[PDB]
RNA sequence: AAUUGAAGAGUUUGAUCAUGGCUCAGAUUGAACGCUGGCGGCAGGCCUAACACAUGCAAGUCGAACGGUAACAGGAAGAAGCUUGCUUCUUUGCUGACGAGUGGCGGACGGGUGAGUAAUGUCUGGGAAACUGCCUGAUGGAGGGGGAUAACUACUGGAAACGGUAGCUAAUACCGCAUAACGUCGCAAGACCAAAGAGGGGGACCUUCGGGCCUCUUGCCAUCGGAUGUGCCCAGAUGGGAUUAGCUAGUAGGUGGGGUAACGGCUCACCUAGGCGACGAUCCCUAGCUGGUCUGAGAGGAUGACCAGCCACACUGGAACUGAGACACGGUCCAGACUCCUACGGGAGGCAGCAGUGGGGAAUAUUGCACAAUGGGCGCAAGCCUGAUGCAGCCAUGCCGCGUGUAUGAAGAAGGCCUUCGGGUUGUAAAGUACUUUCAGCGGGGAGGAAGGGAGUAAAGUUAAUACCUUUGCUCAUUGACGUUACCCGCAGAAGAAGCACCGGCUAACUCCGUGCCAGCAGCCGCGGUAAUACGGAGGGUGCAAGCGUUAAUCGGAAUUACUGGGC
């Protein structure tokens, strides 16, 4: 019943609102008496819905034939979930690129398809919409030539069009199919292939058998005498050839139509690789100096697996999902997590159905599923109970752009909170938790809107947590821009029973720019005892803990040279306590007196925008009040380099995002502190 | 029924039966008829180490009270007259 | 609910079935003797009575009304049918 | 467990040798014993009852080197069993391992009888034992082990062991080094500058 | 020899005595919190919401009860995988066993909890009207027949769970008949009631070669007892409030019928008109009781975690069945609350069982290993089941030990603090120089928990038998969760390991500087408005030590509800 050979995990990719979930839905519909159950049978419910695998059975017959497991892989909780789909490939075989026919440019489809090629997963193409108006198989197989570059071969072409659409052809055995139905797909039968199209079929044909004979001198002497190499041939012709990475299946249908979906499946047998057609997973001994060594995927040799998320179950409770690769872990058993340096009791093994939760005994190589137990097992961790020493792996890291302040409303909502954050940290660690330094409130940072926009839901009702969700929020700093014109600092109280004297006068001027800190720098001229030195450190701490609130709003001082030049001491004060206060009342005069400025962070930015969204987000940044240094032109597209004011940057992240459908992504980093905006210098003000 | 029983009273890798003669239905360690005797695995080498009282046991055994398995032992093991 | 001895259930209502019923059968022939008696007829009386005594006794032997209950009915009727008759 | 710190410090606190210091010297002296209890040694030290009821028992755990923790029991278990309560307090302290190893002389000093004692360097009746609270009983022998035997702190410790007063409830060997507590000391043997009546009453009230 | 042992102080006032409160010194606790924290042993570990719950597991077992072929493990006439000696199932139930199923038994025992209940309870001391599976003593029956059903076969409603008709077949399943005392009804006479057979082995002989028969063992049925368990009766004892004083009409009693294992208003009809109540009914509030536990000199006070007995409860409420025993904890039916499954017609489920989750709270942990041990259920036994239990993980919660070095070491370093500038103090502490190695780390050796079983033999008991079986010896090969066990030995280096409170008096321990009724300290008295031992820091010292403080709690102090042992 466990196959190595059989086994075929799965992942729907392809661009936003291409149709990945209808894919998905479907194949779980045809591959799915629990059939006529759901038949008859929005945030919460598509993600409730998608589950880590959902398993199904597909064979042209029941007896006397090969039988499959389709493991569908998904969960990707957005968009076209790079993090997700990454992940996915490292712990898989194959993956299925759906393109939207009709979407005219479809930008953001390169992005799924430049994470295949990151993890050399092999994939096939699946134009999802033949029915619709602008349905056109080739421009899907012309376009992913020439933007692409991904040497599409075509498999099928469509009958009919648009409207029209009835049917489709089997072009590797010559044969097609015709659906009595335009929904729920009950009646298919297998037809000869008609005659306004034999034709076009013949030539397709030749140039499919052409294909299969490339890279090889027998093939290349066949297909001169136009000898058909043995189909169990062409059909592993193509497989070790797809299986290789230099070729690209394209198939065609309408998942939402129902047509092509049945001839897909054949296509993920015949031709998608397996657990063993991958090349063996590589990693590092702990020996300090390398060691790189191939995980071959034996069942009886000794296990290695790879957590790659940790799940917080309504139910069972933590669960760390995993891929072993070689070995087998068992139930009950002690695990060595090698990462850290500890034993793991393994309690219980589960596979994620589809409706319902499976107990299991084992869990062999090749093969995937939940473990219970485990404590201290985060993501990325390696375990090995057979001794084997463990390794690792990790060849990236997430961008994040967007920070989003939280005030829980209240002291239970900052507990619940902090929950959130760590435990949905363990499962995406791209985001950043912390504290603002001029604030004090939680700062959550991430990839886009709906990103946070469905953690927000997970908080306010998963973890309970009301909250008034922020938005942009405010900091500042602040410094003068003439010297000081004299600034003196008398403190004379009679407050103690006993009187209190401090006077220090004092030279503080705007202060230079320096790569270091340094930005404070205290000076003392005191030239005859005028104050006494055993007092010279009071007055350095009075001045300090002004400095850590300005006159403006209350925010520390930086970039200042204070001098001492004169004072005096008297007859029963003169004390450490006496001049420290003496410190703080000249300072904060000087602030005043030195024409007060605000002091905003201003970013370094580079925009990648295709090479057609260059000159809209060059043009976006010049609104911005930024100042456009100069632009890079990278590959067929370009980067902009500029100032902005972290101020102004308020909302960049998106705002470049809706002009370019995602297209366009980028990067930020602090550059240096400038003199804020009038305009901005009096709301600062309070 | 009734039947002798050795009271685990002892302590946590050095345990201590103490036999007693108590209603099968009843804990082991809970009600019991009438002590007798007892028994130390850990008695090491030395002298007294299973001190069990037949004159009490052979009452019960035939007005009605079963044996069971380790207790038949201890009685078999310690002879009977010598 | 599932957790095997799920069996005892229908085997003890199995059982109930068939006590209720010998029970049953026991009582009208215990009614037509105190019936008997209440009417006053002396002879329906020890002839009712030679006709529960046997079941009386079998079912008690039985396990569905042990003793008393049946050396109960018997004792009290006997001491009913020798009061005016 | 331990105290670790200065232990002249605390003789000079007490105004008597507490045989911290018995490895060679004798009298203490050296030092700075009395005249020093810390910056104001030159205050006479004028406490009350309680002071001077404190000063006795909490001297006579710096000896033996005992906490409060465990000499609490030993105060309930001189009281539990039957006897002056004062004397029995004694008892039980002049019988702990560590101590059944001074007054024989295979310790220069008690802090150093019972580093040995630690390290499982000596034996019984056959058994070895490591820790000090050890009841030592009589018909004992108590002795050290064939390995690390006549080493160098051995030799010492026997050293000054005759120049010491010496006990007599006891059977102390040179050649084997071995030992065995004949009996447990009474009243009379060993007290001087000591009272019991007093480290009482501080645990009676 | 065996409950032989009792302490005080601070504070009213200018001062004193007396009276009378508060507070501290002493122990203790399922603690929590704050700081810190090295190891081992043992023990304990949801006190609030009986608040709601995912999943796994917690009660299964017997073929030596039976009908039987479905799975996989052997044999099998005869057929075949065929590469003509290497060898596969068509089936067959021949049998080692076994899904489901029928039947027997345990599911009423263990385990969990403090909800209720102030009296169907508990504790203590007795009583008499009964029942009592398994385990046992004694004395007899164990004869002879019949009618069905599950499984399964055919058909069929189903999503699943789980059924609907027609069939048919066996038994330690069920029901008659015969038999009937020391039994039951009864003064007596008479009358009346039970059963089940199934296995091991076997010599002349023999049959419808499966057996009859002989014999043995294990069960069935009846009666009278032992033992155990249970129900019930009765007296005493078992919290607070009077700002609750009358309460009760099945309530008190008689009789008759009925009723349960048994007595009884347990119930009903009738008759009687009493019954409970200052020695505290009723009502309200609160709470499980006890052995004991904590404290105290005792007397008492407080308390009822863990261990053990008892009662009651098992989401709430109610009722009933099966059974020796439950008005049942993983059983059932109905109602209420709630959750889950569903193709929407229709069903299922309850951790105050183990771990665990949500939630609450100041706070209480792993969804571990094994049935090797003990014990329980079934069985002849072998075995099987077993979250009881035996152990492990987590936490210093607590108790009890241990280590974090041991000696030597000077006119007494430097530095820091104080200083009448002489000096003192930190200070044998550090450095330096010898020596040692428990615990942690590493590498090896290696107790006990193991007694019994399983096959060969020598008898001894039964028998027609040396075969079978039971028991007792002998002999040989073997059955460990813990565990890298406990313990022991070897290697290296002192190498990896100390913080915490207090220092005015109470109460062991004080100078300086800083602060100046400000900032702050505080259990009580009482400190700070210029030399503050009380505030903050530092020096030093003291009290403790993997614990140390704080707070909370009961008792003692408290003769401060004073019976012992006080006043108006």
């Amino acid at each position: 019943t466990t196959p190595i050979a059989r086994y075929r995990n799965i992942g729907i990719s392809a661009h936003i609102d291409a149709g990945k979930t209808t894919t998905t839905e479907r194949i779980l519909f045809y591959t799915g008496g629990e059939v006529h159950d759901g038949a008859a049978t929005e945030q919460e419910r598509g993600i409730t819905i998608t589950s880590a695998a959902t398993t199904a059975f597909w064979s042209g017959m029941a007896k006397q034939y090969e039988p499959h497991r389709i493991n569908i892989i998904d969960t990707p909780g957005h968009v076209d979930f790079t993090i997700e789909v990454e992940r996915s490939m490292r712990v898989l075989d194959g993956a299925v690129m759906v393109y939207c026919a009709v979407g005219g440019v479809q930008p953001q489809s390169e992005t799924v398809w430049r994470q295949a090629n990151k993890y050399k997963v092999p994939r096939i193409a699946f134009v999802n919409k033949m029915d619709r108006m602008g349905a056109n198989f080739l421009k899907v197989v012309n376009q992913i030539k020439t933007r692409l570059g991904a040497n599409p071969v075509p498999l099928q072409l469509a009958i009919g069009a648009e409207e029209h659409f009835t049917g489709v052809v089997d072009l590797v055995k010559m044969k097609a199919i015709n659906w009595n139905d335009a929904d729920q797909g009950v009646t298919f039968e297998y037809e000869d292939i008609p005659a306004d199209m034999v034709e076009l079929a013949n030539e397709w044909h030749q140039n499919l058998i052409e294909s299969a004979a490339e890279a090889s001198e027998e093939l290349m002497e066949k297909y001169l005498g136009g000898e058909e190499l043995t189909e169990a041939e062409i059909k592993g012709a193509l497989r070790q050839r797809v299986l290789n990475n230099e070729i690209i299946l394209v198939t065609c249908g309408s998942a939402f139509k129902n047509k092509g979906v049945q001839a897909m499946l054949d296509a993920v047998i015949d031709y998608l690789p397996s657990p063993v057609d991958v090349p063996a997973i590589n990693g590092i001994l702990d020996d300090g100096k390398d060691t790189p060594a191939e995980r071959h995927a034996s069942d009886d040799e000794p296990f290695s697996a790879l957590a790659f998320k940790i799940a917080t179950d309504p139910f069972v409770g933590n669960l760390t999902f995993f891929r072993v690769y070689s070995g087998v872990v068992n139930s009950g058993d002690t695990v060595l997590n090698s990462v850290k340096a500890a034993r793991e009791r393994f309690g219980r093994i589960v596979q994620m159905h589809a409706n319902k939760r499976e107990e299991i005994k084992e869990v062999r190589a090749g093969d995937i599923a939940a473990a219970i137990g485990l404590k201290d097992v985060t993501t990325g961790d390696t375990l090995c109970d057979p001794d084997a020493p463990i390794i690792l792996e990790r060849m990236e890291f997430p961008e994040p752009v967007i920070s989003i302040a939280v005030e829980p409303k209240t002291k239970a909502d900052q507990e619940k909170m902090g929950l959130a954050l760590g435990r949905l940290a363990k499962e995406d660690p791209s985001f950043r938790v912390w504290t603002d330094e001029e604030s004090n409130q939680t700062i959550i940072a991430g990839m886009g809107e709906l990103h946070l926009d469905i953690i927000v839901d997970r908080m306010k009702r998963e973890f309970n947590v009301e909250a008034n969700v922020g938005k942009p929020q405010v900091a500042y700093r602040e410094t003068i821009r003439q010297k000081v014109t004299d600034v003196e600092g008398k403190h004379a109280k009679q407050s103690g029973g006993r009187g209190q004297y401090g006077h220090v006068v004092i030279d503080m001027y705007p202060l230079e720019p320096g790569s270091n800190p340094k930005g404070y720098e205290f000076i003392n001229d005191i030239k005859g005892g005028v104050i006494p030195g055993e007092y010279i450190p009071a007055v350095d701490k009075g001045i300090q803990e002004q400095l850590k609130a300005g006159p403006l709003a209350g925010y520390p001082v930086v970039d200042m040279g204070i001098r001492l030049h004169f004072g005096s001491y008297h007859d029963v004060d003169s004390s450490e306590l006496a001049f420290k206060l003496a410190a703080s009342i000249a300072f904060k005069e000087g602030f005043k007196k030195a024409k007060p400025v605000l002091l905003e962070p201003i970013m370094k930015v580079e925009v990648e925008t295709p090479e057609e969204n260059t000159g809209d987000v060059i043009g976006d940044l010049s609104r911005r009040r930024g100042m456009l240094k100069g632009q890079e032109s990278e590959v067929t597209g370009v980067k902009i380099h500029a100032e902005v004011p972290l101020s102004e940057m308020f909302g960049y992240a998106t705002q470049l995002r809706s002009l370019t459908k995602g297209r366009a992504s980028y990067t930020m980093e602090f550059l240096k502190y400038d003199e804020a905006p009038s305009n901005v210098a009096q709301a600062v003000i309070e | 029924m009734v039947t002798i029983r050795l009271a685990r009273h002892g302590a946590k890798k050095r345990p201590f039966y103490q036999v007693v003669v108590a209603d099968s239905r009843n804990a082991r360690n809970g009600r019991f008829i009438e002590r007798v005797g007892f028994f130390n695995p850990i008695a090491s080498e030395k002298e007294e180490g299973t001190r069990l009282d037949l004159d009490r046991i052979a009452h019960w055994v035939g007005q009605g009270a079963t044996i069971s398995d380790r207790v038949a032992a201890l009685i078999k093991e310690v002879n009977k007259a010598a | 609910n599932i957790k095997s001895a799920k069996k005892r259930a229908i085997q003890s209502e199995k059982a109930r079935k068939h006590n209720a019923s010998r029970r049953s059968m026991m009582r009208t022939f215990i009614k037509k003797v105190y019936a008997a008696i209440e009417a006053g007829d002396k002879a329906a009386a020890q002839k009712a009575f030679n006709e529960m005594q046997p079941i009386v006794d079998r079912q008690a032997a039985k396990g569905l009304i042990h003793k008393n209950k049946a050396a109960r009915h018997k004792a009290n009727l006997t001491a009913q049918i020798n009061k005016l008759a | 467990a331990r105290y670790l710190g200065p232990k002249l410090k605390l003789s000079r606190r007490e105004g008597t040798d507490l045989f911290l210091k018995s490895g060679v010297r004798a009298i203490d002296t050296k030092c700075k014993i009395e005249q020093a209890p810390g910056q104001h040694g030159a205050r006479k030290p004028r406490l009350s009852d309680y002071g001077v009821q404190l000063r006795e028992k909490q001297k006579v755990r710096r000896i033996y080197g005992v906490l409060e923790r465990q000499f609490r029991n030993y105060y309930k278990e001189a009281a539990r069993l039957k006897g002056n309560t004062g004397e029995n307090l004694l008892a039980l302290l002049e019988g702990r391992l560590d101590n059944v190893v001074y007054r024989m002389g295979f310790g220069a000093t008690r802090a150093e009888a019972r580093q040995l004692v630690s390290h499982k360097a000596i034996m019984v009746n056959g058994r070895v034992v490591n820790i000090a609270s050890y009841q030592v009983s009589p018909n004992d022998v108590v002795s050290i082990r064939e390995k690390a035997k006549k080493q160098s702190r051995v030799k010492a410790a026997l050293e000054l062991a005759e120049q010491r007063e010496k006990p007599t409830w006891l059977e102390v060997d040179a050649g084997k080094m071995e030992g065995t507590f004949k009996r447990k000391p009474e009243r009379s043997d060993l007290s001087a500058d000591i009272n019991e009546h007093l480290i009482v009453e501080l645990y009676s009230k």
